DNA sequence: ATCAATATCCACCTGCAGATACTACCAAAAGTGTATTTGGAAACTGCTCCATCAAAAGGCATGTTCAGCTGGATTCCAGCTGAACATGCCTTTTGATGGAGCAGTTTCCAAATACACTTTTGGTAGTATCTGCAGGTGGATATTGAT
DNA sequence: ATCAATATCCACCTGCAGATACTACCAAAAGTGTATTTGGAAACTGCTCCATCAAAAGGCATGTTCAGCTGGAATCCAGCTGAACATGCCTTTTGATGGAGCAGTTTCCAAATACACTTTTGGTAGTATCTGCAGGTGGATATTGAT
């Protein structure tokens, strides 16, 4: 059977995701997730339909900045794989944590 | 549980748009949390300014000034 | 000219937490820009939420959610109570 | 004839915030209850770091809180270092630290 | 109108009164207006040039939200001007660390 | 007895025609440069606030904008829009 | 009836002072070519808090560069600093 | 058979030396050079009050002294305890001070 | 180098969501004029504090030598993480429907602004007088490093 | 462990930069009372757009397998970078001055604010039309990866 390599697809996937700009999280369970830590704050909450997408526009435009910044640390290791010590590094430094 | 529901196969996407080729077992979770505590820090400002404007409906703009007022700013929904 | 600043006032607090303790020129004048500091940010927080709500007017209301959008957790809390309250007891003269 | 500050209880000065709040043009009313309000916040939060810096001079064998007590007492609080986040305190200096990795044997 | 006068395509009287509301200072020269004006005019123009370059890049005749993104961040002093602010569905320049790369 | 909401969408429009006469624009990427509009307007009128504060003045003139723009905008952008602005103040004043 | 010109000031940041604030910020070891880097990026530091310093300066129509327009250029680059004034 | 201190402990010993003062680590002549000569290229004829000297100085050692903290932890992450600059290059690039 | 398996690209089409067009109505925005009110520019000039220069001298930068131990290069391989698939679970669509609650009006009063006086008070000044603590000793104690 | 070379610690003491004290002055600040104006809280309510349900449709997240190749452990060693030393330079300190230029006090005019009245738009709506380009197909050919 026909195989390609590892890392082969991965590549393949980071231009073809770099090209577009649909959102990559499913709708539905970022909409859950935001009403529940909503609920946190304040109950029987509604939230126009602008509102969600405004806040999945940001999260999303946020965690991959991150992982840029995360890339970049695990390839300071001289890696190749992004691990958890890479964000903890990155956030550390951008100043969040 | 809701978190669980941002799915592995979408933080794999997320990474991969910010170039990311190989990805670690335990960044799943790592990523979870940081969604987490990201949207908490907006969503508790956007209310926040829901409740001063003495609504029970989240605005798209309660979240703009909430993302402008944590350096943020983010372009096209009513900035 | 006449300069301002909340030496005085930031003396009097000291000496009611630490009626023992001085305070440096230079530390005074620390204390001073972080109180000018603070200010500027709630004023301004509080000038932008009665923009948004379109009000032209700035009420112990504005300033109090400034407050919570400003500072973190318990220094809110602790903030709201003593604000609420020296308003209650301002009110309640004359 | 008292002064509001009396009134609303507060060492800080409402006519002075009061004054100050119409003089920057933050909006074009400002409500009575507003300076109060504010004068109260200010004056807790000069307490709270009075306190920590107090105690920080204390704990050095003095008595004349000066820059670097103040720098221990925001970079030690949790909330008030997050607070003064982008805030360089003059004279202050940092908080000893050295990361583990570096300790001999 | 004022903005025929200064040349310009951007609402002069509106900048004007948006200023004044802003209680950005008691009084507002007249002046100030038209300069601000011009000056969002200008760089308004500079971005829709870009965008509009990068439309017609792509073969597509109307600007959307990722041509503004790849006008800003292709160039230098706009992704300044700009580095803390997140165009909605503009996506990221296509850019992969060498290292990645095959073989 | 919909309340009348302001926007730079016209104006924007306009810009776009002279610069590329051929090319439209999406609503969305309209929002956007809407959203942009308001930004820097607010940057800029938010230093001048400041500028004459600090000197102690109580008028917002075309010196406080400029000196703004000189603070807010990198190298060659505060260059040209300084040289519009100037042009704009100019032709305004002798017409 | 005239100064001195002024050269290569940035020589001045020596080697052993810029193993201080490494220390001060918790460095052990510091390669050779750390000096000539941290240099560069103080040069920078300066000359854009510097640019805006003096730009404060020039609006009010002055020739003396005050310790308010340094904490205003300061303040507007994210770097507030308490301890001058303001 | 002089005494020495092993390779380290003298550079321990400055690390608590000077985390433990607030003193500026600069010279001050030199430093006021630096500011005179930086400012002259951008303007001609300036004049600066001592303090407004001061203000810099406090303000540039703050963000040095930060950004080795940073780059250390950048160091660190790369299993030395050399910094070197890729490290304050890689600081500075997350900071977002760079490309 | 050869050859099979997918992935990738270009040309040509179509349906349609999203962008245009025209007409219509109108509260609010702009502009034109006329008056009145002022910020702050132009002068003059008090006097603060910045640039400079001299001198003395000792803290600290320089430039070297020497060798400890860290970074960098290799070698290996255990095992984690990518690629490919069979499964079937639950997100996506949409169309319809209550109906919650946002947003437009109209009413009306507690509260803010505008002014005139009268009473305080915080900021400067000009002189005087304590004091917390930096900085230098001296001697005891805690570390570090060679054996 | 033993023991020596040094750094660290801490009680003691002294000189003085810096912090307190006092008395005066007073322009600006605040508090007090009235008179007049209104921002926006209330009470309704029209209808926009948010939450649910239904119900397939199948797109895409799961759970497995298998093994490629990456991360991390072990070793080795050249030479980079720290520690210590001898020198003597240039920064730090202390004073002394001249006068550049920041800043206070008036005088006074080009503008800005304030109102009235007229005219012009930018938005918001409805209704009808058009069009760039997403989503598919078909067929060509690039790119991978096994031999
Ligand atoms: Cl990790
Ligand atoms: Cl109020
Ligand atoms: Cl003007
Ligand atoms: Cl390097
Ligand atoms: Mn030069
Ligand atoms: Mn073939
Ligand atoms: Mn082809
Ligand atoms: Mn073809
Ligand atoms: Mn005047
Ligand atoms: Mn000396
Ligand atoms: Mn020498
Ligand atoms: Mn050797
Ligand atoms: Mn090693
Ligand atoms: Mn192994
Ligand atoms: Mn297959
Ligand atoms: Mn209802
Ligand atoms: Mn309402
Ligand atoms: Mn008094
Ligand atoms: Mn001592
Ligand atoms: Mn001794
Ligand atoms: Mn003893
Ligand atoms: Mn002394
Ligand atoms: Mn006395
Ligand atoms: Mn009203
Ligand atoms: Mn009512
Ligand atoms: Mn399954
Ligand atoms: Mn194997
Ligand atoms: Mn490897
Ligand atoms: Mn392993
Ligand atoms: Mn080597
Ligand atoms: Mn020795
Ligand atoms: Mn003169
Ligand atoms: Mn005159
Ligand atoms: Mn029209
Ligand atoms: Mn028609
Ligand atoms: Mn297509
Ligand atoms: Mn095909």
């Amino acid at each position: 059977p026909h195989r390609y390599r590892p890392g082969t697809v991965a590549l393949r996937e980071i231009r073809r995701y770099q090209k577009s700009t649909e959102l990559l999280i499913r709708k539905l369970p970022f909409q859950r997730l935001v009403r529940e830590i909503a609920q946190d704050f304040k109950t029987d909450l509604r939230f126009q339909s602008s509102a969600v997408m405004a806040l999945q526009e940001a999260s999303e435009a946020y965690l991959v900045a991150l992982f840029e910044d995360t890339n970049l640390a695990a390839i300071h290791a001289k890696r190749v794989t992004i691990m958890p010590k890479d964000i903890q590094l990155a956030r550390r430094i951008r100043g969040e944590r | 549980d809701n978190i669980q529901g941002i799915t592995k196969p979408a933080i794999r996407r997320l990474a991969r748009r910010g170039g990311v080729k190989r990805i670690s077992g335990l960044i799943y979770e790592e990523t979870r949390g940081v969604l987490k505590v990201f949207l908490e820090n907006v969503i508790r400002d956007a209310v926040t300014y829901t409740e001063h404007a003495k609504r029970k409906t989240v605005t798209a703009m309660d979240v703009v000034y909430a993302l402008k007022r944590q350096g943020r700013t983010l372009y096209g929904f009513g900035g | 000219t006449r300069k301002e600043s909340y030496a005085i006032y930031v003396y009097k607090v000291l000496k009611q937490v630490h009626p023992d303790t001085g305070i440096s020129s230079k530390a005074m004048s620390i204390m001073n820009s972080f109180v000018n500091d603070v200010f500027e940010r709630i004023a301004g927080e509080a000038s932008r939420l009665a923009h948004y709500n379109k009000r032209s007017t700035i009420t112990s209301r504005e300033i109090q959610t400034a407050v919570r959008l400003l500072l973190p957790g318990e220094l809110a809390k602790h903030a709201v109570s003593e604000g609420t309250k020296a308003v209650t007891k301002y009110t309640s003269a004359k | 004839a008292k002064t509001r500050s009396s009134r609303a209880g507060l060492q800080f000065p409402v006519g002075r915030v009061h004054r100050l709040l119409r003089k920057g043009c933050y909006a074009e009313r400002v409500g009575a209850g507003a300076p109060v309000y504010l004068a109260a916040v200010l004056e807790y939060l000069t307490a709270e770091i009075l306190e920590l810096a107090g105690n920080a001079a204390r704990d050095n064998k003095k008595t004349r809180i000066i820059p670097r007590h103040l720098q221990l007492a925001v970079r030690n609080d949790e909330e008030l270092n997050k607070l003064l986040g982008r805030v360089t305190i003059a004279q202050g200096g940092v908080l000893p630290n050295i990361q583990s990795v570096l300790l001999p044997k």
